[PDB]
Protein backbone atom coordinates (compact mmCIF):
# COMPACT_ATOMS: atom_id res chain seq x y z
CA UNK A 1 0.00 0.00 0.00
CA UNK A 2 1.51 2.86 -1.01
CA UNK A 3 1.90 6.45 0.09
CA UNK A 4 0.25 9.31 -1.44
CA UNK A 5 4.33 11.15 -2.10
CA UNK A 6 5.36 7.72 -3.90
CA UNK A 7 2.30 7.66 -6.42
CA UNK A 8 3.18 11.52 -7.30
CA UNK A 9 6.59 10.72 -7.69
CA UNK A 10 5.91 7.50 -10.39
CA UNK A 11 3.21 9.08 -11.99
CA UNK A 12 5.81 12.36 -12.74
CA UNK A 13 8.58 9.80 -13.51
CA UNK A 14 7.36 9.92 -17.56
CA UNK A 15 7.85 5.59 -17.43
CA UNK A 16 4.55 4.13 -19.16
CA UNK A 17 4.90 0.98 -16.71
CA UNK A 18 6.35 3.32 -13.63
CA UNK A 19 3.05 5.18 -13.89
CA UNK A 20 1.23 2.27 -14.74
CA UNK A 21 2.11 0.98 -11.26
CA UNK A 22 1.53 3.74 -9.63
CA UNK A 23 -1.89 4.62 -10.73
CA UNK A 24 -2.69 0.96 -9.80
CA UNK A 25 -1.36 1.97 -6.51
CA UNK A 26 -3.62 5.18 -6.31
CA UNK A 27 -6.33 2.55 -7.29
CA UNK A 28 -5.61 0.33 -4.05
CA UNK A 29 -6.37 3.38 -1.97
CA UNK A 30 -9.17 4.66 -3.27
CA UNK A 31 -10.90 1.42 -3.23
CA UNK A 32 -10.33 0.94 0.86
CA UNK A 33 -13.57 0.73 3.14
CA UNK A 34 -12.26 3.09 5.65
CA UNK A 35 -11.76 6.62 4.51
CA UNK A 36 -10.38 6.63 0.84
CA UNK A 37 -7.87 9.12 0.49
CA UNK A 38 -9.95 10.92 -1.85
CA UNK A 39 -8.67 14.88 -1.00
CA UNK A 40 -5.19 13.98 -0.62
CA UNK A 41 -5.32 12.61 -4.21
CA UNK A 42 -6.68 15.67 -5.34
CA UNK A 43 -5.04 18.09 -3.89
CA UNK A 44 -1.76 16.14 -5.05
CA UNK A 45 -2.96 17.63 -8.28
CA UNK A 46 -2.95 13.81 -10.17
CA UNK A 47 -6.77 13.89 -11.75
CA UNK A 48 -5.39 15.76 -14.87
CA UNK A 49 -2.95 12.64 -15.11
CA UNK A 50 -5.26 10.34 -14.77
CA UNK A 51 -7.84 12.00 -17.43
CA UNK A 52 -4.94 11.94 -19.80
CA UNK A 53 -4.01 8.10 -19.27
CA UNK A 54 -7.87 7.85 -20.47
CA UNK A 55 -6.61 8.47 -23.51
CA UNK A 56 -3.44 5.79 -23.78
CA UNK A 57 -5.34 3.69 -26.25
CA UNK A 58 -2.24 1.58 -26.37
CA UNK A 59 -1.79 0.73 -23.03
CA UNK A 60 -5.54 -0.45 -21.78
CA UNK A 61 -4.42 -1.53 -18.71
CA UNK A 62 -3.38 2.10 -17.54
CA UNK A 63 -6.79 3.41 -18.96
CA UNK A 64 -9.16 0.84 -16.63
CA UNK A 65 -6.57 1.72 -13.61
CA UNK A 66 -7.07 5.18 -14.09
CA UNK A 67 -10.79 5.31 -14.97
CA UNK A 68 -11.15 3.01 -11.62
CA UNK A 69 -9.33 5.55 -9.86
CA UNK A 70 -11.41 8.50 -11.47
CA UNK A 71 -14.41 6.20 -10.92
CA UNK A 72 -14.12 6.39 -6.87
CA UNK A 73 -13.04 10.29 -7.13
CA UNK A 74 -16.59 10.93 -8.71
CA UNK A 75 -18.57 8.48 -6.11
CA UNK A 76 -17.48 11.34 -3.54
CA UNK A 77 -18.82 14.71 -2.21
CA UNK A 78 -20.36 17.33 -5.12
CA UNK A 79 -16.62 19.10 -4.20
CA UNK A 80 -14.53 15.87 -5.38
CA UNK A 81 -17.08 14.86 -8.69
CA UNK A 82 -16.69 18.57 -9.51
CA UNK A 83 -12.66 18.01 -9.58
CA UNK A 84 -12.99 15.13 -11.80
CA UNK A 85 -15.12 16.79 -14.21
CA UNK A 86 -12.80 20.15 -14.47
CA UNK A 87 -10.47 17.95 -14.96
CA UNK A 88 -11.95 17.07 -18.37
CA UNK A 89 -12.85 13.74 -17.63
CA UNK A 90 -16.24 13.92 -19.19
CA UNK A 91 -15.68 13.51 -23.15
CA UNK A 92 -12.82 11.64 -21.91
CA UNK A 93 -14.66 8.63 -20.27
CA UNK A 94 -17.04 9.06 -23.44
CA UNK A 95 -14.22 7.98 -25.95
CA UNK A 96 -14.15 5.05 -23.56
CA UNK A 97 -17.35 4.00 -24.36
CA UNK A 98 -16.17 2.61 -27.69
CA UNK A 99 -13.38 0.72 -26.06
CA UNK A 100 -13.03 -2.75 -27.17
CA UNK A 101 -12.61 -4.02 -24.33
CA UNK A 102 -15.78 -4.96 -21.69
CA UNK A 103 -14.15 -3.83 -18.49
CA UNK A 104 -12.71 -0.51 -19.61
CA UNK A 105 -16.11 0.20 -21.45
CA UNK A 106 -17.99 -0.87 -17.97
CA UNK A 107 -15.60 1.56 -15.55
CA UNK A 108 -16.45 4.56 -18.10
CA UNK A 109 -20.55 3.61 -17.66
CA UNK A 110 -20.00 4.04 -13.85
CA UNK A 111 -17.88 6.66 -14.33
CA UNK A 112 -20.57 8.70 -16.14
CA UNK A 113 -23.60 7.70 -13.70
CA UNK A 114 -21.07 8.79 -10.98
CA UNK A 115 -21.12 12.46 -12.14
CA UNK A 116 -24.73 12.05 -13.68
CA UNK A 117 -25.89 11.93 -10.64
CA UNK A 118 -24.41 14.42 -8.61
CA UNK A 119 -27.01 16.97 -10.40
CA UNK A 120 -28.89 18.01 -12.65
CA UNK A 121 -26.26 20.43 -14.15
CA UNK A 122 -23.47 17.71 -14.70
CA UNK A 123 -26.54 15.60 -15.75
CA UNK A 124 -26.87 17.60 -18.73
CA UNK A 125 -23.81 18.41 -19.25
CA UNK A 126 -22.87 14.47 -19.69
CA UNK A 127 -25.72 14.24 -22.16
CA UNK A 128 -24.28 17.80 -23.85
CA UNK A 129 -21.01 15.77 -24.51
CA UNK A 130 -22.71 13.28 -26.75
CA UNK A 131 -22.82 10.26 -24.30
CA UNK A 132 -26.48 8.89 -24.85
CA UNK A 133 -25.76 8.04 -28.37
CA UNK A 134 -22.58 5.53 -27.43
CA UNK A 135 -24.42 4.72 -24.18
CA UNK A 136 -27.61 2.93 -25.85
CA UNK A 137 -25.38 1.54 -28.97
CA UNK A 138 -23.84 -0.70 -26.11
CA UNK A 139 -27.55 -1.98 -25.30
CA UNK A 140 -28.07 -2.82 -29.45
CA UNK A 141 -28.52 -6.35 -29.17
CA UNK A 142 -32.19 -8.13 -30.19
CA UNK A 143 -31.87 -9.98 -26.71
CA UNK A 144 -30.61 -8.32 -23.53
CA UNK A 145 -30.10 -11.95 -21.68
CA UNK A 146 -26.70 -12.62 -24.22
CA UNK A 147 -25.30 -9.40 -22.28
CA UNK A 148 -23.02 -9.81 -19.52
CA UNK A 149 -24.74 -9.20 -15.69
CA UNK A 150 -22.79 -6.82 -13.98
CA UNK A 151 -22.27 -4.74 -17.34
CA UNK A 152 -26.25 -4.87 -18.00
CA UNK A 153 -26.64 -3.54 -14.29
CA UNK A 154 -24.54 -0.72 -14.59
CA UNK A 155 -25.87 0.64 -17.66
CA UNK A 156 -29.28 0.67 -16.55
CA UNK A 157 -28.09 2.48 -13.01
CA UNK A 158 -25.87 5.52 -15.12
CA UNK A 159 -29.54 5.51 -17.76
CA UNK A 160 -31.47 5.81 -14.93
CA UNK A 161 -29.17 8.63 -13.29
CA UNK A 162 -29.52 10.77 -16.55
CA UNK A 163 -33.11 10.43 -15.95
CA UNK A 164 -32.95 12.15 -12.32
CA UNK A 165 -32.70 15.25 -11.08
CA UNK A 166 -35.75 18.14 -11.87
CA UNK A 167 -35.14 21.30 -11.49
CA UNK A 168 -34.56 21.48 -14.26
CA UNK A 169 -35.60 17.83 -15.61
CA UNK A 170 -33.89 15.78 -18.43
CA UNK A 171 -34.48 17.66 -21.86
CA UNK A 172 -37.41 16.34 -24.06
CA UNK A 173 -35.47 15.14 -26.77
CA UNK A 174 -33.19 13.17 -24.50
CA UNK A 175 -35.55 11.19 -22.34
CA UNK A 176 -37.40 10.78 -26.13
CA UNK A 177 -34.43 9.04 -26.93
CA UNK A 178 -33.96 7.15 -23.98
CA UNK A 179 -37.37 5.66 -23.28
CA UNK A 180 -37.54 2.58 -25.61
CA UNK A 181 -34.46 1.22 -24.22
CA UNK A 182 -35.72 1.62 -20.86
CA UNK A 183 -38.64 -0.05 -21.73
CA UNK A 184 -36.83 -2.82 -22.50
CA UNK A 185 -34.74 -2.95 -19.62
CA UNK A 186 -37.96 -2.45 -17.62
CA UNK A 187 -39.18 -5.96 -18.93
CA UNK A 188 -35.64 -7.99 -18.57
CA UNK A 189 -35.54 -10.68 -15.99
CA UNK A 190 -33.09 -9.66 -13.67
CA UNK A 191 -34.17 -8.25 -9.96
CA UNK A 192 -31.74 -5.64 -9.93
CA UNK A 193 -32.28 -4.09 -13.77
CA UNK A 194 -35.87 -3.91 -12.62
CA UNK A 195 -35.59 -2.11 -9.49
CA UNK A 196 -33.04 0.76 -11.48
CA UNK A 197 -35.46 0.76 -14.76
CA UNK A 198 -38.24 1.27 -11.88
CA UNK A 199 -36.37 4.26 -10.29
CA UNK A 200 -35.81 5.81 -13.88
CA UNK A 201 -39.40 5.76 -14.73
CA UNK A 202 -40.27 7.31 -11.08
CA UNK A 203 -37.94 10.49 -11.97
CA UNK A 204 -39.36 10.80 -15.42
CA UNK A 205 -43.00 10.32 -14.27
CA UNK A 206 -42.07 13.09 -11.12
CA UNK A 207 -43.06 15.56 -13.79
CA UNK A 208 -46.01 17.84 -15.38
CA UNK A 209 -49.08 15.95 -16.62
CA UNK A 210 -46.73 15.96 -20.40
CA UNK A 211 -44.16 14.30 -18.79
CA UNK A 212 -46.16 11.19 -17.45
CA UNK A 213 -47.73 10.95 -20.50
CA UNK A 214 -44.61 10.43 -22.68
CA UNK A 215 -43.93 7.18 -20.46
CA UNK A 216 -47.76 6.33 -20.22
CA UNK A 217 -47.53 6.52 -24.38
CA UNK A 218 -44.79 3.97 -24.53
CA UNK A 219 -47.05 1.44 -22.73
CA UNK A 220 -45.33 0.59 -19.47
CA UNK A 221 -48.26 1.17 -17.06
CA UNK A 222 -49.27 -2.75 -17.45
CA UNK A 223 -45.73 -3.54 -16.29
CA UNK A 224 -45.54 -1.53 -13.87
CA UNK A 225 -48.48 -2.81 -12.11
CA UNK A 226 -47.03 -6.52 -12.70
CA UNK A 227 -43.97 -5.43 -10.89
CA UNK A 228 -46.00 -3.94 -8.25
CA UNK A 229 -46.59 -7.19 -7.03
CA UNK A 230 -43.34 -8.22 -6.84
CA UNK A 231 -41.55 -9.72 -3.62
CA UNK A 232 -38.75 -7.93 -4.08
CA UNK A 233 -39.28 -4.39 -1.97
CA UNK A 234 -36.23 -2.87 -4.12
CA UNK A 235 -38.78 -3.19 -6.98
CA UNK A 236 -42.16 -2.95 -5.17
CA UNK A 237 -40.94 0.79 -3.76
CA UNK A 238 -39.83 2.14 -7.36
CA UNK A 239 -43.04 0.58 -9.26
CA UNK A 240 -45.40 2.08 -6.38
CA UNK A 241 -43.25 5.40 -6.70
CA UNK A 242 -43.70 5.23 -10.56
CA UNK A 243 -48.14 4.45 -9.95
CA UNK A 244 -48.20 7.16 -7.57
CA UNK A 245 -46.52 9.69 -9.81
CA UNK A 246 -48.91 8.69 -12.61
CA UNK A 247 -52.07 9.25 -10.66
CA UNK A 248 -51.22 12.97 -10.18
CA UNK A 249 -51.75 13.49 -13.73
CA UNK A 250 -54.93 13.86 -15.58
CA UNK A 251 -58.39 11.51 -15.16
CA UNK A 252 -57.61 9.44 -18.40
CA UNK A 253 -53.90 8.97 -16.85
CA UNK A 254 -55.19 7.38 -13.28
CA UNK A 255 -57.86 5.30 -15.79
CA UNK A 256 -54.89 3.57 -17.40
CA UNK A 257 -53.27 2.58 -13.69
CA UNK A 258 -56.79 1.28 -12.80
CA UNK A 259 -57.74 -0.40 -16.10
CA UNK A 260 -53.94 -2.34 -15.87
CA UNK A 261 -55.60 -3.88 -12.71
CA UNK A 262 -53.88 -2.10 -9.70
CA UNK A 263 -56.36 -1.23 -7.72
CA UNK A 264 -56.59 -5.33 -6.91
CA UNK A 265 -52.76 -4.50 -4.98
CA UNK A 266 -53.58 -2.32 -2.98
CA UNK A 267 -55.09 -4.80 -0.18
CA UNK A 268 -51.68 -5.78 0.14
CA UNK A 269 -50.53 -2.78 -0.19
CA UNK A 270 -52.26 -0.69 2.67
CA UNK A 271 -51.22 -3.57 4.99
CA UNK A 272 -47.51 -3.91 3.77
CA UNK A 273 -45.37 -4.20 7.24
CA UNK A 274 -43.08 -1.71 5.49
CA UNK A 275 -44.15 1.97 6.75
CA UNK A 276 -42.96 3.72 3.72
CA UNK A 277 -45.02 1.60 1.31
CA UNK A 278 -48.12 1.94 3.77
CA UNK A 279 -47.60 5.74 3.22
CA UNK A 280 -46.91 5.87 -0.72
CA UNK A 281 -49.87 3.65 -1.26
CA UNK A 282 -51.84 5.25 0.75
CA UNK A 283 -51.03 8.01 -1.02
CA UNK A 284 -51.54 6.97 -4.02
CA UNK A 285 -54.88 5.97 -3.14
CA UNK A 286 -55.87 9.52 -2.03
CA UNK A 287 -54.75 10.79 -5.74
CA UNK A 288 -57.43 8.40 -7.08
CA UNK A 289 -60.55 9.00 -4.50
CA UNK A 290 -59.61 13.25 -5.72
CA UNK A 291 -60.57 11.24 -9.71
CA UNK A 292 -64.15 10.82 -11.22
CA UNK A 293 -67.37 9.44 -9.36
CA UNK A 294 -66.49 6.45 -11.84
CA UNK A 295 -63.10 5.95 -10.25
CA UNK A 296 -64.16 6.11 -6.63
CA UNK A 297 -66.94 3.41 -7.85
CA UNK A 298 -63.49 1.27 -8.72
CA UNK A 299 -62.06 1.92 -5.32
CA UNK A 300 -65.07 0.68 -3.44
CA UNK A 301 -65.67 -2.35 -5.91
CA UNK A 302 -62.08 -3.20 -5.15
CA UNK A 303 -63.16 -3.62 -1.43
CA UNK A 304 -60.65 -0.72 -1.17
CA UNK A 305 -62.76 1.71 1.51
CA UNK A 306 -62.26 -0.59 4.87
CA UNK A 307 -58.90 -0.73 3.73
CA UNK A 308 -58.61 3.24 4.07
CA UNK A 309 -60.75 2.86 7.26
CA UNK A 310 -58.31 0.38 8.79
CA UNK A 311 -55.26 2.95 8.25
CA UNK A 312 -56.97 5.58 9.35
CA UNK A 313 -57.88 3.82 12.75
CA UNK A 314 -53.86 2.56 13.14
CA UNK A 315 -50.82 3.34 10.84
CA UNK A 316 -47.98 5.50 11.46
CA UNK A 317 -49.11 9.03 11.61
CA UNK A 318 -47.66 10.02 8.18
CA UNK A 319 -49.95 7.59 6.72
CA UNK A 320 -52.60 8.80 8.78
CA UNK A 321 -52.31 11.50 7.36
CA UNK A 322 -52.50 10.82 3.38
CA UNK A 323 -55.66 8.27 4.84
CA UNK A 324 -57.24 11.73 6.13
CA UNK A 325 -56.15 13.15 3.01
CA UNK A 326 -58.17 9.99 1.08
CA UNK A 327 -61.47 10.35 2.82
CA UNK A 328 -61.01 14.36 2.04
CA UNK A 329 -60.54 13.91 -1.60
CA UNK A 330 -63.91 10.80 -1.59
CA UNK A 331 -66.47 12.98 0.41
CA UNK A 332 -65.39 16.07 -1.84
CA UNK A 333 -66.03 14.14 -5.29
CA UNK A 334 -68.28 11.25 -4.43
CA UNK A 335 -71.82 10.76 -4.47
CA UNK A 336 -74.20 10.71 -1.90
CA UNK A 337 -74.52 6.95 -2.05
CA UNK A 338 -70.72 6.64 -2.17
CA UNK A 339 -70.16 8.69 1.07
CA UNK A 340 -72.96 7.23 3.04
CA UNK A 341 -71.10 3.55 2.09
CA UNK A 342 -68.36 4.85 3.44
CA UNK A 343 -69.73 5.98 6.81
CA UNK A 344 -71.82 2.61 6.59
CA UNK A 345 -67.84 1.13 6.68
CA UNK A 346 -66.59 2.79 9.71
CA UNK A 347 -65.18 6.13 9.08
CA UNK A 348 -66.51 8.39 11.31
CA UNK A 349 -64.54 6.73 15.00
CA UNK A 350 -61.18 6.85 13.51
CA UNK A 351 -61.52 10.41 12.04
CA UNK A 352 -62.64 11.72 15.12
CA UNK A 353 -60.14 10.11 16.96
CA UNK A 354 -57.78 11.92 14.63
CA UNK A 355 -58.24 15.40 15.65
CA UNK A 356 -56.76 15.07 18.76
CA UNK A 357 -53.28 15.29 16.61
CA UNK A 358 -51.45 18.71 17.26
CA UNK A 359 -50.35 18.88 13.57
CA UNK A 360 -52.85 21.46 11.89
CA UNK A 361 -53.03 20.42 8.68
CA UNK A 362 -54.73 17.12 9.42
CA UNK A 363 -57.28 18.71 11.53
CA UNK A 364 -58.36 21.18 8.61
CA UNK A 365 -58.38 18.05 6.19
CA UNK A 366 -60.30 16.27 8.95
CA UNK A 367 -63.24 18.83 9.61
CA UNK A 368 -63.33 19.37 5.62
CA UNK A 369 -64.55 15.71 5.47
CA UNK A 370 -67.09 15.95 8.21
CA UNK A 371 -68.43 19.25 6.02
CA UNK A 372 -68.66 16.88 3.20
CA UNK A 373 -70.36 14.36 4.92
CA UNK A 374 -72.93 16.59 6.68
CA UNK A 375 -73.32 17.82 3.07
CA UNK A 376 -74.70 15.07 1.70
CA UNK A 377 -76.43 13.64 4.96
CA UNK A 378 -78.50 17.05 4.65
CA UNK A 379 -79.37 16.09 0.78
CA UNK A 380 -81.06 12.37 2.82
CA UNK A 381 -82.46 14.67 5.55
CA UNK A 382 -80.00 12.63 8.17
CA UNK A 383 -78.54 15.73 9.17
CA UNK A 384 -79.08 15.18 13.12
CA UNK A 385 -78.24 10.72 12.83
CA UNK A 386 -74.59 11.96 11.94
CA UNK A 387 -74.47 14.16 14.81
CA UNK A 388 -75.53 11.56 17.18
CA UNK A 389 -72.92 9.77 15.72
CA UNK A 390 -70.08 12.16 15.75
CA UNK A 391 -71.48 12.71 19.74
CA UNK A 392 -71.32 8.85 20.82
CA UNK A 393 -67.99 8.05 19.60
CA UNK A 394 -66.63 11.53 21.71
CA UNK A 395 -66.11 13.58 18.45
CA UNK A 396 -68.25 16.69 19.71
CA UNK A 397 -66.26 17.03 22.76
CA UNK A 398 -63.11 17.08 20.15
CA UNK A 399 -64.46 19.32 17.70
CA UNK A 400 -65.84 22.32 20.81
CA UNK A 401 -61.94 22.61 21.84
CA UNK A 402 -60.90 23.39 17.56
CA UNK A 403 -62.74 26.48 18.50
CA UNK A 404 -60.36 27.52 20.86
CA UNK A 405 -57.56 27.14 18.25
CA UNK A 406 -54.69 29.34 17.47
CA UNK A 407 -55.14 28.47 13.44
CA UNK A 408 -58.07 30.81 11.65
CA UNK A 409 -59.01 28.08 9.22
CA UNK A 410 -59.87 25.70 12.57
CA UNK A 411 -61.01 28.50 13.85
CA UNK A 412 -64.00 29.00 11.52
CA UNK A 413 -64.11 25.50 10.47
CA UNK A 414 -65.39 24.00 14.21
CA UNK A 415 -68.18 26.73 14.65
CA UNK A 416 -69.49 26.29 11.16
CA UNK A 417 -70.47 22.43 12.07
CA UNK A 418 -71.28 23.75 15.96
CA UNK A 419 -73.85 26.44 14.88
CA UNK A 420 -75.28 24.19 12.14
CA UNK A 421 -75.47 20.46 13.43
CA UNK A 422 -75.48 20.55 17.00
CA UNK A 423 -76.40 23.95 18.36
CA UNK B 1 -57.40 18.04 -5.81
CA UNK B 2 -53.88 16.15 -6.75
CA UNK B 3 -51.50 15.86 -4.11
CA UNK B 4 -48.07 15.64 -5.92
CA UNK B 5 -45.12 14.33 -3.70
CA UNK C 1 -30.93 1.09 -5.83
CA UNK C 2 -31.83 5.13 -5.64
CA UNK C 3 -28.08 5.94 -4.80
CA UNK C 4 -26.45 9.06 -6.67
CA UNK C 5 -23.06 7.26 -7.05
CA UNK C 6 -21.52 3.89 -5.96
CA UNK C 7 -17.81 3.59 -5.32
CA UNK C 8 -16.08 0.46 -6.54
Amino acid sequence: NWSVEDIVKGINSNNLESQLQATQAARKLLSREKQPPIDNIIRAGLIPKFVSFLGKTDCSPIQFESAWALTNIASGTSEQTKAVVDGGAIPAFISLLASPHAHISEQAVWALGNIAGDGSAFRDLVIKHGAIDPLLALLAVPDLSTLACGYLRNLTWTLSNLCRNKNPAPPLDAVEQILPTLVRLLHHNDPEVLADSCWAISYLTDGPNERIEMVVKKGVVPQLVKLLGATELPIVTPALRAIGNIVTGTDEQTQKVIDAGALAVFPSLLTNPKTNIQKEATWTMSNITAGRQDQIQQVVNHGLVPFLVGVLSKADFKTQKEAAWAITNYTSGGTVEQIVYLVHCGIIEPLMNLLSAKDTKIIQVILDAISNIFQAAEKLGETEKLSIMIEECGGLDKIEALQRHENESVYKASLNLIEKYFS
Amino acid sequence: GRKTR
